[PDB]
């Protein structure tokens, strides 16, 4: 067994302290990314801070699409598939901006007879998907760190 | 929904009893 | 800049020959309108379609009002109604004003439930089982958010038209981190459920739950302890009719308090993958969770907005079995999972696989357990879930997901898909959707298991293809086949020629449209039409059917 415990942080040491920037910073996605970044010990700074030369995470467009994945024998919907796509950029200052993205897939069976309950379920799925958007964005951080060295 | 001998100090048990 | 658009034409088996005569109107820089005569030959009349787009400080909004003054077909098939007029009102609004105010509107109103099975699907679909009517006004700052929401639903099915609606609804969250080692949250809610029918219970629910958690993290490990305190209060009225027939008496006023205890843990192991791919790294991620919630008897509380939830790999780790707050199943369970990931030399994830299970030490009972399980297992490893996502190359990719239930004694649900997509112009995809009949019997209503169109379950294979020709054309096709009935479900073809200024498009679609219960079979619909406009437009052609294409990468 060549396995061993992980020795490197999930977020790279270069991006230990960083700025979270977004046009909707009170929204659910900004809250989820802030919670994840605080989880890995990342120090979040203010946008108008005087501290320059720190990496900046700018959250971009977020779109949620609910469509029909399957239908019954009568043509009515059976599975509703919800897809969340999130775009963002990581600005390494004086070096480059690296675009990253996250895509989250979910599905659930419709039920008109308890449709209001299903609506609540749909809302719950959305509050999960943002977390899945935040997990994927954090794991792409070391990808950006490796790409920075390749620029030379 | 409340049982007969339920107690409000016994939340962790089943049916507060 | 205001004038008639180029006419759009279509031929449909439901409508025979259709004709559109749109007129654009540039009212202002932030507002525009469109008036479309829609002449239908089978109905032999003109439906007026009014479309209005606006951009304001509150947000962006769309409105649509379709009105057909008289109907020959509806008059023939409803000879006894007062009037045969048809109409649709749609309003969508999304906006955030001053960074703190959130305005959301999603309102759909139809005259009759057979509207979307007979008319165009611009802002609705024939697959839709109901129309949603949602208003939401919220205020959200960085540690607080309140929302006043109204939810109503127009159920299209005539089997039973009885849908609850929470007309007032108030959601309040308060977050406060770093209070010592602990993080604190509080959730409040006040909801009023009213029903369309006059003989059903009407409720007022007040919910409060504090939550305190201790996170602990390292480079390899993470342990999160959580204690939550739910307290719900119900005032139920208009319950004489329900108590006149059922043995379980709904109570006038109830209240229920539960403590919930949660322990989550996860580890990360890493190894170098030099034997197969040199420089690649493999990560093995175990995860475990313990959930405890004591049993409370919810027999005297009507179920308003609580429903069963899917148990995907990520759904194994939820603390809730039902949505909403009417049903909260008692839990004494431990769930375990493993996720394996592979990273190339560039630290890019190329493959991940997940497997998990849920072990119940005691049966999860809510006091109103009426789910018709195939067998009678109550404890043990009862639920299994698995996910996978392989990125074979830059242009290849597959995903898979399987759910097994021992209580159903069967694979409840599974799905898969493999895509070849060199670009949005040219791509191929194959997907498969499955949902066993036992799962449909267990989760869906009682009459689903007996209905012919519902009892079989779901098993469809779908193929989508798109290929440009001589970089001016774009050929698009899709086919969906149900293997249980061995029958087509949806297929379409699309050909578009894009010139320098004009783009001509021709599309065909045959789809499942309804169920003829006089003969117990399905009723389809064909539509061939051409539209003109003044890229090669593959993506919107892929979205034109009832089972729209989705990017799989
Ligand atoms: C922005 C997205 C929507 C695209 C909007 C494009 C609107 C413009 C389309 C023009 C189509 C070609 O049609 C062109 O306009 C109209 C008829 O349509 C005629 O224009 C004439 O009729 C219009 C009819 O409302 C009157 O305003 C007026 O008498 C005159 O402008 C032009 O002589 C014709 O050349
Ligand atoms: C799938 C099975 C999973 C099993 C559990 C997974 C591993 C859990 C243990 C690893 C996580 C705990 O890691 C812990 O992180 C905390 C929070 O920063 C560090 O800091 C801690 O120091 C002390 C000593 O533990 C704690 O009392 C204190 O509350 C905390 O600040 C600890 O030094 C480290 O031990
Ligand atoms: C990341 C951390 C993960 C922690 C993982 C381990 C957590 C374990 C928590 C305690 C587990 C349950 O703890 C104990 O289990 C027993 C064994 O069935 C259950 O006990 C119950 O079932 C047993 C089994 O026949 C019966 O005697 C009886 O119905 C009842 O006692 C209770 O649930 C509890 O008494
Ligand atoms: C069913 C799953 C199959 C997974 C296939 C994984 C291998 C990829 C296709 C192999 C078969 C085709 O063989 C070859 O594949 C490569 C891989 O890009 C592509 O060929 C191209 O490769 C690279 C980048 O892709 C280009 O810079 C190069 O100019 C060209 O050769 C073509 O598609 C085909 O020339
Ligand atoms: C471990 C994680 C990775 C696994 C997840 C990704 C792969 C998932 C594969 C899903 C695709 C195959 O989907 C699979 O379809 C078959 C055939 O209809 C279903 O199997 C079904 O076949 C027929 C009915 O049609 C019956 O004889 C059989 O008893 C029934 O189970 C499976 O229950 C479903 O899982
Ligand atoms: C990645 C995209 C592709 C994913 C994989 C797609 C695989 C194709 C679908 C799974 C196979 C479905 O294929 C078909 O399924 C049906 C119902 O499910 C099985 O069941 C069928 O036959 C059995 C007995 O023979 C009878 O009960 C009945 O006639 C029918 O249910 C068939 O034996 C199998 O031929
Ligand atoms: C990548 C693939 C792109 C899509 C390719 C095909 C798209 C065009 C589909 C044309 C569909 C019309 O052609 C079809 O012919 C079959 C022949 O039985 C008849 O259809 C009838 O029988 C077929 C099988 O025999 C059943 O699958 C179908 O549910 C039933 O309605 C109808 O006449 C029409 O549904
Ligand atoms: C409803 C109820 N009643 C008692 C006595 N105790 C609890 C916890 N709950």
């Amino acid at each position: 067994c060549g396995w061993h415990l992980r020795d490197t942080t999930q977020v790279p040491s270069t991006m230990k302290v960083m700025i979270l920037d977004s046009g909707d910073p009170n929204g659910p996605l900004s809250r989820a990314v802030r919670n994840q970044l605080r989880l890995n010990g990342v120090e979040l700074l203010d946008k108008e801070t005087t501290r320059k030369d720190v990496p900046s995470l700018r959250l971009g467009k977020v779109s949620i699409a609910k469509d029909t994945a399957s239908v019954f024998r009568n043509g009515q919907t059976a599975e509703y598939q919800m897809i969340m796509t999130v775009n963002a950029t990581v600005l390494i200052p004086g070096r480059d901006i690296y675009p990253i993205s996250a895509k989250v897939f979910r599905s659930f069976f419709d039920n008109p007879q308890m449709a209001l309950a299903k609506d609540n379920e749909q809302d719950m799925i959305v509050k999960e998907m943002y977390d899945r958007a935040a997990e994927q964005l954090i794991r792409k951080l070391p990808s950006i760190r490796a790409a920075d060295i390749r620029s030379d | 929904a409340c049982k007969k001998g339920c107690d409000w100090l016994f939340l962790w048990h089943d049916d507060c009893a | 800049r205001s004038g008639f658009l180029i006419p759009n034409a279509k031929y449909t088996t439901t409508n025979y020959f259709e004709f559109y005569l749109p007129y654009y109107w540039n009212i202002a820089p932030n507002m525009d309108a469109t008036i479309t005569p829609h002449y239908m030959h089978r109905r032999g009349n003109i439906m007026w379609e009014n479309e209005f787009r606006y951009l304001s400080q509150a947000g962006a909004g769309l409105m649509e009002l379709d009105y057909l003054p008289s109907d020959k077909v509806y008059e023939d098939e409803h000879p006894n109604d007062d009037s045969s007029r048809r109409w649709l009102f749609y309003w969508n609004h999304s906006g955030v004003m001053d960074q703190v105010w959130r305005f959301n509107v999603d309102y759909t109103k139809v005259s009759d439930p057979s509207y979307f099975n007979d008319f165009d699907n611009k802002y609705g679909s024939s697959t839709d089982g109901y129309a949603t009517q949602k208003f939401s006004v919220g205020y959200a700052v960085q540690n607080f958010n309140a929302t006043v929401s109204t939810k109503q639903f127009q159920v299209f099915s005539e089997q039973n038209t009885s849908s609850y609606s929470a007309e007032p609804q108030l959601d309040v969250n308060y977050y406060q981190n770093d209070v010592g080692p602990f993080d604190t949250r509080i959730y409040g809610q006040a909801v009023h459920f009213v029903n369309t029918r006059d003989d059903m219970p009407e409720a007022t629910r007040v919910h409060l739950e504090p939550t305190i958690n201790l996170p602990l993290s390292n480079n390899w490990g993470s342990i999160n302890t959580e204690a939550k305190f739910l307290a719900t209060h119900y005032q139920q009225t208009n319950l004489d009719w329900y108590n006149s027939r059922n043995t379980t008496k709904l109570d006038e006023s109830v209240n229920r308090v539960m403590p919930q205890f949660k322990v989550d843990g996860k580890m990360v192991f890493e190894r170098d993958m030099e034997m197969l791919a040199p420089g690649y790294t493999q990560t093995l991620e175990p995860r475990a969770q313990y959930l405890y919630v004591p049993y409370r008897d919810q027999s005297d509380i009507y179920n308003y907005d609580s429903s069963l939830l899917q148990s995907d790999y990520s759904g194994l780790f939820r603390d809730r079995t039902y949505g909403g707050l009417d049903r909260i199943a008692s839990a004494n369970q431990v769930t375990t999972g493993v996720t394996s990931r592979i990273y190339d030399d560039a630290a890019v994830e190329r493959f991940n696989i997940s497997v998990g299970q849920i072990y119940y030490f005691t049966e999860s009972r809510t006091g109103d357990d009426n789910i018709t399980w195939e067998n009678d297992d109550k404890t043990g490893s009862l639920v299994w879930a698995g996910d996978t996502y392989w990125r074979i190359s830059e242009r290849w990719g597959l995903r898979g997901g399987i759910q097994y239930d021992t209580r159903l004694d069967n694979v409840a649900t599974s799905n898969s898909s493999i895509e070849y997509r060199r670009d949005e112009d040219r791509l191929v995809q194959l997907n498969y959707h499955y949902a066993s009949p036992e799962y449909i019997q267990a989760t869906l209503p009682k009459y689903y298991s007996t209905a012919e169109q519902y009892k079989n379950g779901i098993s469809q294979v779908g193929a989508v293809a798109s290929r440009p020709i001589a970089d001016r054309w774009s050929i698009v096709g899709a086919y969906y086949y149900d293997t249980n009935a061995n029958k087509q479900a949806d297929s379409m073809l699309g050909v578009q020629y894009s010139s320098c200024c004009y783009a001509i498009r021709v599309g065909y679609e045959r789809k499942l449209n309804g169920w003829d219960n006089d003969k117990q079979h399905a009723v389809y619909d064909n539509a061939i039409g051409f539209n003109i406009e003044l890229g090669l437009g593959t993506q919107e052609m892929l979205r034109s059917n009832i089972l729209p294409y989705q990017n799989t990468l």
